[PDB]
C-alpha cells in the first residue's frame, strides 16, 4: 500500500498547479479519496472527496470553485488541479484512501503530502499540552457541538495520531473499533457529544499530536489537536 | 376524432341557382366545413328553402356585404 | 436519502456499482451458448474435444468461438459418482452432445462381461433423453469410430448386438439401422428434436454442424419467446 | 333547393353508433386492461417482444379510454370545453399512431429474430428497446401534432361539435398520409418480413407447430387487410369526391353510413389486436395459468 | 480378500455402536419439553415482537 | 466361506441393536406432549426482498451478527448483504460456476464456497486491498462437494459425493481427519453448538453422529425410505431433525438412538430441501418442492403455518442466530426475509 504526492513547490499567487497523487499496491478504482491540508502549525483541514465510482465529489466552503478533483483510474491517480492560489492556500497536501460500507474502516492510509508555497459542526479540544510521566494512562477530551449519535445507532468519531515527522495515522472508528495493526492500548468511549480517548501504558511510539474528526455530514472537520510530550 | 360524428349538417355538391333579389333574402348562413369540397353560401330564403352560392360573384359579395350591415 | 447519513448513502452507491455490474456481467453470459457433453467412458469424446479446442478432477469447461458465437462445453466424465442428483444443474442449457461409438458392440463391458456396451449406451442415452429436466432439450448425437465400425462390420455382422435383425451386411444399412434404434428410444417426440452425425476427419465439418443444429435450437427458442406457436 | 345531407342519416347513427361504441369499449378495455396487468407482473424487461406488447397495449388503452365520451358526444350534445376537445383529440390520433407503429416495430421484432437469430443475440438489448419505444411515442405525438392544432370546438346552428378545420391543402394532404401511415407502409412490412419469416420456417422438420404457425401469420395478414383497407378506401373516395366518383346525392350518405360502419370496423381492429398477439401465444397462456394459480 | 476385511471392519463398527449408554425415550422427552418451555420468552418467531425492537420494518 | 459367517454375526450385532432399541421404548413424545397447548396459527410476512442474483441460488448462511448474508447462485459469484439496509456489501466473482453449498466465518473473515468442481475455495474478506481474494483451494475429493462448515477460521468440514466427510486445516491445506463408513453420497451437514461433534446425512438413508476429534464413527440412524437431504441440530445438542425425499421430516434422539417423531402430511409428496429451527426450538421449519415452506410444531407435529411467495423450487432457510429473521432462498433467483 503506497501513495505517491508529487508536484508542490514555489508557486506566485493567482497561479495553477497541479497535483498528483500515485496510487500502488491497491485496487485503487473501489475506494474514494480525499485531500487533507495542513499549514505549518495549524491543524489538519478537508479539502475534496471523490467517491470510487467519480459519481459524487464533494468540496469545502473555501475551495469551492478553484479547485477541480480528477480520478484517472487505469492509471491510477488523482490530480487536484490550483487556481486562483492565495496565502491560505501554503500548506502540506495529503492524500488519504476511505472505504465505505457495513464494518469497513476509512481513512485508513495515509500519503507522504506535498510542501506547496504561495508567496459546521465545530469539534472542541481544550487541553492542548498533556505533561503526563510515561508509563501512566492519559485521558483526551473532545467536545461536538451537536449530538453525533444517528438513529442508525452508530456514532461517527475518528481518532487520528501524527507523530512528528510522519503522516496521521488512524486509531480508533467510530469508538468503539480499534484499527488495525495498532495495539490494545488505545481505546475510546462517549455520550454522543462528549468524548473520552484512553490511552494506557504509555511508550516512546506515542508521542505526537491527536486528533478528533466528525464524520456525521458534509464538509468534514477537525479538531485543535492534543500534543503529547514524553 | 371519428369522421362519423364529423359529419356535415349542410353541403354543396354542385349549384344550378341564379342571382336572387335583396329583398327575397332572407337570411345568411355561411358554410367553410373542411369537410365539404368548396366554401358555400346558405341563403336562406322566406320560404324555408336553402339556396346555395358561391362566394367568389359579385353579386354574391353585395349581399354578405348589405345583410352584414 | 434525507435520513441516510453519508456513510449509509456511499454503501447505496457501492451497491449501485456493484448492481451494473451485475447486470453487464449477465448481459455478457446470456449471449453464450451452453452445451453439456456426455456418453460413455469409451465413447472417444476425447477426439471431438480436440477437434473443437483448436476452432485433477471435476467439470472440464472448453471455450471457444465460431462465426462469432461463444460455445462453452461442459465435460462431466471425471465424476462417476452420482448421476441424479446434480444433473438439474444443467436444466439450462442450449443442447446436450451425446457421445457414441459404434466399433462398441464387438467389445463386452469391463465391469460385467455379460452386458453389451452398445446396450448400456442406449440405456445411459434413454435415462438423459428421458429425464424430466430435459423435456425441451434437445441432443446433438455423435457416432464416433466409423472407420473402425466398418472394419468390424465386415468382419462380424450386426447379428450378435442385435437378435432380432434381418438385413443386407452393407455398412450404410447398417448404421441406418443404428441411427433408427437410437432415434426409436425417444419418448419426445414433438418438443424434443435429435440431430445425428457421423464424425468425420475434418474438423470444421463437425463444428458447422453443431453451429446448425444451435441455430436451429436458438430459432425454436426465439419462435417460442415471440408466441408464433 | 341546394340541401342534401339531412339528419335522418344523423337520426341513424345517433340511435345505432353509442351502444355499438360502447360494446367496443367494454371488450377492449377488459382484455388490454388484463394484457397490461399481466405484463406488469411479469418480467417484461428480459423480453423485447414484451416491451413492445405492453407498449401496444398502452397505445390500446389511450384508444379506448374516450369511447364513452364520444358515445355520448354522438347523441350531438358536447361538453363546453375547448380544450377538453384539444385533449381527446390528441388521445384519439396518439392511440391510433402508437398501435400502428407498434404493430410494425413487432413484426420486425420477429423478423429480426427468427431470421437472423445469431445476429439477434448481439443486437437485442433493454437499452435499445426502451430507446426505440421513446422515439416510436415521439415520432407518434409529432404526427399527431397537425390533428390537434387545427381541432377545434364550433357551434353551428345552435348545435356543439368538436371537429377538424383543416386548410384546402392540408385536408387533401392528411387522407393521403392517413393511407400511406395506415395501409401502405404496415402492409408491405407485414409482407417483407413475413415472407422470410415463412421461408425459415419451412425449414422446421416439425409438422403441426409449423402449420399452425403459418395459419396464425396468414390470420394476422388478413385480420389486417380485412379491417383496415375497406375504411381508408372509403376515406380516399369521400376526400377526392370528384375524380374517382361524381357527388351523387344519393350516393353521398351511402358513403357516410359506410364510413361510420368503416370506421367501427376499423375501431374494433384494437379490440381484437390483444387476442392476436397475446392469447395465441403459448407463454402469455402459461403467464395467465400461472397469475390464476397464485392469485 | 479386500472385502473380507471391510466386512469385519463393518462388524467391529456395528460392535463399538452396540456398546452405548442408551437411555429412557421418556426422560428425553420431558428435557426436549422443558428446553422448549424454559427458553419460550427468548424466541422472537414464536412470541411476536412490537415494532420498536423489531429491526425489520416495512 | 468367512463372509457369510461374519455377514451372519453382523445381523446378530443389528437384532441386538433393534433389540434394544425396543426395550428403551417406554412412551411416545406425541403422548407426552399432548398436554402442551398449541402454538396456534403462526403468520410470518415478509419483510425485505434481496434481488440482483439471475440464476438459480442453491446456498446461503447467515453471519454470527444476524445482519450479513452470504448467497450462492448459478451465475458464479457469492453475493454477501445487509440485511437491515437490503445493501449489497461483496460481489466475489467465482472460477466456477457450478456452486452448490457456501459458509461464513463465525469471525466472519473469510467464506467459503464449492461444487462441482470438487475444489472447496475459501476466501479472505479482510484485507489491505479493496479485493476479495481466494486465500486457499482444498483439493483431494473426488465428488462434488455437497456442504461446507466452519469450526472455527483454520478448520474445516467438508462433505462430498465420495461418500467421505474431511476435516481441513487450512494453513497446511491438507485433509488431517477423513471420515469414512457411508455407502451412498453424503448432501448434508449439521454442526453441533460445541463444535465437538457433526452429523452427516446420506443418500444411503442413514444419518450418521461423528467426533471430530477421535475421528470414528460413533452413532448411526436409519429409517428413512428415500435419500437424507437436509439436516439441522437442535440447539441443546441433543436431538437433530432430517428432511427426505418422502415428504417426512423425522426427529431423532442423540441420546436414546431412536426416532422420535415423524412430520408427515398427506396432501404433501413433494421432497425436502432445507430444515431449520427456531432458538427455542418449538418451530421446526422445512422448505419442500411444492413452491413454500411449513412451519411445523415440533413437539405436536401440528403444522403451525405455511409461508409462500416463491414462483419456484425453495432451496434453502436460515435462521438467525438471535431468532428475528427466517431467510429463504429459492430457484427463482430472489431471497426473501420472514418475520
Amino acid at each position: 500500500v503506497q501513495l505517491v504526492e508529487s508536484g508542490g513547490g514555489l508557486v506566485q499567487p493567482g497561479g495553477s498547479r497541479k497535483l498528483s497523487c500515485s496510487a500502488s499496491g491497491f485496487a485503487f478504482s473501489s475506494f474514494g479519496m480525499h485531500w487533507v491540508r495542513q499549514a505549518p502549525e495549524k491543524g489538519l483541514e478537508w479539502v475534496a472527496y471523490i467517491s470510487s465510482g467519480s459519481g459524487t465529489i464533494y468540496y469545502a466552503d473555501t475551495v469551492k470553485g478553484r479547485f477541480t478533483i480528477s480520478r484517472d483510474d487505469p492509471k491510477n491517480t488523482l490530480f487536484l488541479q490550483m487556481t486562483s492560489l492565495r496565502s491560505e492556500d501554503t500548506a502540506m497536501y495529503y492524500c488519504v484512501r476511505s472505504i465505505y460500507y457495513y464494518g469497513s474502516s476509512p481513512f485508513d492510509f495515509w500519503g507522504q503530502g506535498t510542501t506547496l508555497t504561495v508567496s459546521d459542526i465545530v469539534m472542541t479540544q481544550a487541553t492542548s499540552s498533556v505533561p503526563v510521566t510515561p508509563g501512566e494512562s492519559v485521558s483526551i477530551s473532545c467536545r461536538s457541538s451537536k449530538s453525533l449519535l444517528h438513529s442508525n445507532g452508530n456514532t461517527y468519531l475518528y481518532w487520528f495520531l501524527q507523530r512528528p515527522g510522519q503522516s496521521p495515522q488512524l486509531l480508533i472508528y467510530r469508538m468503539s473499533n480499534l484499527a488495525s495493526g495498532v495495539p490494545d492500548r488505545f481505546s475510546g468511549s462517549g455520550s454522543g457529544t462528549a468524548f473520552t480517548l484512553t490511552i494506557s501504558r504509555l511508550e516512546a511510539e506515542d508521542v505526537g499530536v491527536y486528533y478528533c474528526m466528525q464524520h456525521l455530514e458534509y464538509p468534514l472537520t477537525f479538531g485543535a489537536g492534543t500534543k503529547l510530550e514524553l | 376524432q371519428p369522421d362519423a360524428i364529423n359529419a356535415p349538417v349542410t353541403c354543396c355538391y354542385n349549384f344550378t341557382n341564379r342571382k336572387i333579389s335583396v329583398q327575397r333574402l332572407a337570411s345568411y348562413r355561411r358554410i367553410t366545413s373542411s369537410k365539404c369540397p368548396k366554401e358555400a353560401v346558405i341563403f336562406k330564403t322566406i320560404v324555408a328553402k336553402e339556396i346555395c352560392a358561391d362566394p367568389k360573384q359579385k353579386w354574391v359579395q353585395d349581399s354578405m356585404d348589405h345583410l352584414d350591415k | 436519502g434525507c435520513t441516510l447519513s453519508a456513510e449509509d448513502k456511499a454503501a447505496v452507491e457501492r451497491s449501485k456499482m456493484i448492481d451494473r455490474n451485475l447486470r453487464e456481467d449477465g448481459e455478457k453470459a446470456a449471449r453464450e451458448v451452453k452445451l453439456l457433453l456426455l456418453g460413455a467412458g469409451e465413447s472417444g469424446k476425447s477426439t471431438i474435444v480436440k477437434q473443437m479446442k483448436i476452432i485433477t478432477t471435476g467439470i472440464v469447461e472448453t471455450h471457444f468461438t465460431f462465426k462469432d458465437l461463444h460455445f462453452k462445453m461442459f465435460d462431466v466424465g471425471a465424476q462417476r459418482s452420482e448421476r441424479k442428483k446434480w444433473i438439474h444443474c444443467f436444466e439450462g442449457v442450449t443442447a446436450i452432445i451425446f457421445c457414441v461409438a459404434l466399433s462398441d458392440y464387438d467389445l463386452v463391458l469391463a465391469e460385467d462381461e455379460e452386458m453389451n456396451r452398445m446396450h448400456e449406451s442406449m440405456k445411459l442415452f434413454d435415462s438423459i433423453c428421458n429425464n424430466k429436466w430435459f423435456t425441451d432439450t434437445s441432443i446433438i448425437l455423435f457416432l464416433n469410430k466409423k472407420d473402425l465400425f466398418e472394419e468390424k462390420i465386415k468382419k462380424s455382422p450386426l447379428t450378435i448386438c442385435y437378435p432380432e435383425y434381418a438385413g443386407s451386411n452393407t455398412y450404410e444399412e447398417a448404421a441406418a439401422y443404428i441411427q433408427c434404434q437410437f432415434e426409436d428410444l425417444n419418448k419426445r417426440k414433438d418438443t424434443k428434436e435429435i440431430y445425428t452425425h457421423f464424425t468425420c476427419s475434418t474438423d470444421t465439418k463437425n463444428v458447422q454442424f453443431v453451429f446448425d443444429a444451435v441455430t436451429d435450437v436458438i430459432i425454436k427458442n426465439n419462435l417460442k419467446d415471440c408466441g408464433l406457436f | 333547393g341546394a340541401p342534401c345531407h339531412k339528419f335522418d342519416v344523423k337520426q341513424i347513427g345517433a340511435q345505432l353508433l353509442p351502444p355499438l361504441y360502447s360494446l367496443v369499449f367494454i371488450f377492449g378495455f377488459v382484455g388490454n386492461m388484463l394484457v397490461v396487468l399481466i405484463l406488469i407482473n411479469c418480467k417484461k424487461l428480459k423480453c423485447l417482444t414484451d416491451i413492445y406488447l405492453l407498449n401496444l397495449a398502452i397505445s390500446d388503452l389511450l384508444f379506448l379510454i374516450t369511447l364513452p365520451l364520444w358515445a355520448h358526444s354522438a347523441a350531438n350534445e358536447w361538453v363546453f370545453g375547448n380544450a377538453m376537445c384539444k385533449l381527446f383529440t390528441g388521445l384519439y390520433h396518439i392511440g391510433y399512431f402508437g398501435g400502428i407503429f407498434f404493430i410494425i416495430l413487432l413484426t420486425i421484432d420477429r423478423y429480426l429474430a427468427i431470421v437472423h437469430a445469431v445476429f439477434a443475440l448481439k443486437a437485442r438489448t433493454v437499452t435499445f428497446g426502451v430507446v426505440t419505444s421513446v422515439i416510436t411515442w415521439l415520432v407518434a405525438v409529432f404526427a399527431s401534432v397537425p390533428g390537434i392544432i387545427f381541432t377545434k370546438c364550433q357551434k353551428e346552428d345552435s348545435v356543439y361539435v368538436c371537429g377538424p378545420y383543416f386548410p384546402r391543402g392540408w385536408n387533401n394532404f392528411h387522407t393521403i398520409m392517413r393511407n400511406i401511415l395506415g395501409l401502405v407502409l404496415p402492409l408491405l412490412i407485414m409482407v417483407i418480413c413475413y415472407s422470410g419469416i415463412l421461408k425459415t420456417l419451412l425449414r422446421c422438420r416439425n409438422e403441426k407447430k409449423r402449420h399452425r404457425a403459418v395459419r396464425v401469420i396468414f390470420t394476422i395478414m388478413i385480420v389486417y387487410f380485412l379491417f383496415w383497407t375497406p375504411y381508408n378506401i372509403v376515406i380516399l373516395l369521400n376526400t377526392f369526391q370528384e375524380f374517382f366518383g361524381l357527388s351523387n346525392c344519393e350516393s353521398t350518405s351511402q358513403l357516410d353510413q359506410a364510413t361510420q360502419v368503416t370506421e367501427t370496423l376499423g375501431m374494433t381492429h384494437c379490440c381484437i389486436n390483444p387476442i392476436i398477439y397475446a392469447f395465441v401465444g403459448e407463454k402469455f397462456r402459461r403467464y395467465l395459468s400461472v397469475f390464476f394459480r397464485k392469485h | 480378500t479386500a472385502s473380507i476385511a471391510q466386512a469385519r471392519k463393518l462388524v467391529e463398527q456395528l460392535k463399538m455402536e452396540a456398546n452405548i449408554d442408551r437411555i429412557k425415550v421418556s426422560k428425553a422427552a420431558a428435557d426436549l419439553m422443558a428446553y422448549c418451555e424454559a427458553h419460550a420468552k427468548e424466541d422472537p418467531l414464536l412470541t411476536p415482537v412490537p415494532a420498536s425492537e423489531n429491526p425489520f420494518r416495512e | 466361506s468367512e463372509l457369510d459367517q461374519l455377514r451372519q454375526e453382523a445381523e446378530q450385532l443389528k437384532n441386538q441393536i433393534r433389540d434394544a432399541r425396543k426395550a428403551c421404548a417406554d412412551a411416545t413424545l406425541s403422548q407426552i406432549t399432548n398436554n402442551i397447548d398449541p402454538v396456534g396459527r403462526i403468520q410470518m410476512r415478509t419483510r425485505r426482498t434481496l434481488r440482483g442474483h439471475l440464476a438459480k441460488i442453491y446456498a446461503m448462511h447467515w453471519g454470527t451478527d444476524s445482519r450479513l448474508l452470504v448467497s450462492a447462485s448459478q451465475d458464479g459469484k457469492l453475493i454477501i448483504w445487509d440485511s437491515y439496509t437490503t445493501n449489497k456489501v461483496h460481489a466475489i466473482p467465482l472460477r466456477s460456476s457450478w456452486v452448490m453449498t457456501c459458509a461464513y466465518a463465525p469471525s466472519g473473515n473469510y467464506v467459503a464456497c464449492g461444487g462441482l468442481d470438487n475444489i472447496c475455495s475459501i476466501y479472505n474478506l479482510k484485507t489491505r486491498e479493496g479485493n476479495v481474494r481466494v486465500s486457499r483451494e482444498l483439493a483431494g475429493h473426488t465428488g462434488y462437494l455437497s456442504c461446507c462448515r466452519f469450526l472455527d477460521d483454520n478448520q474445516i468440514v467438508t462433505s462430498s459425493g465420495d461418500t467421505t466427510c474431511a476435516l481441513w486445516d487450512i494453513e497446511t491445506g491438507q485433509q488431517t481427519t477423513t471420515f469414512t463408513g457411508h455407502t451412498g453420497d453424503v448432501m448434508s451437514l449439521s454442526l453441533a453448538p460445541d463444535t465437538r461433534l457433526f452429523v452427516s446425512g446420506a443418500c444411503d438413508a442413514s444419518a450418521k453422529l461423528w467426533d471430530v476429534r477421535e475421528g470414528m464413527c460413533r452413532q448411526t440412524f436409519t429409517g428413512h425410505e428415500s435419500d437424507i437431504n437436509a439436516i439441522c441440530f437442535f440447539p441443546n445438542g441433543n436431538a437433530f431433525a432430517t428432511g427426505s425425499d418422502d415428504a417426512t421430516c423425522r426427529l431423532f434422539d442423540l441420546r436414546a438412538d431412536q426416532e422420535l417423531m415423524t412430520y408427515s402430511h398427506d396432501n404433501i409428496i413433494c421432497g425436502i430441501t432445507s430444515v431449520s429451527f427456531s432458538k427455542s426450538g418449538r418451530l421446526l421449519l422445512a422448505g419442500y418442492d411444492d413452491f413454500n415452506c411449513n412451519v411445523w410444531d415440533a413437539l405436536k407435529a401440528d403444522r403451525a403455518g405455511v409461508l409462500a411467495g416463491h414462483d419456484n423450487r425453495v432451496s434453502c432457510l436460515g435462521v438467525t442466530d438471535d431468532g428475528m429473521a427466517v431467510a429463504t432462498g429459492s430457484w427463482d433467483s430472489f431471497l426473501k426475509i420472514w418475520n
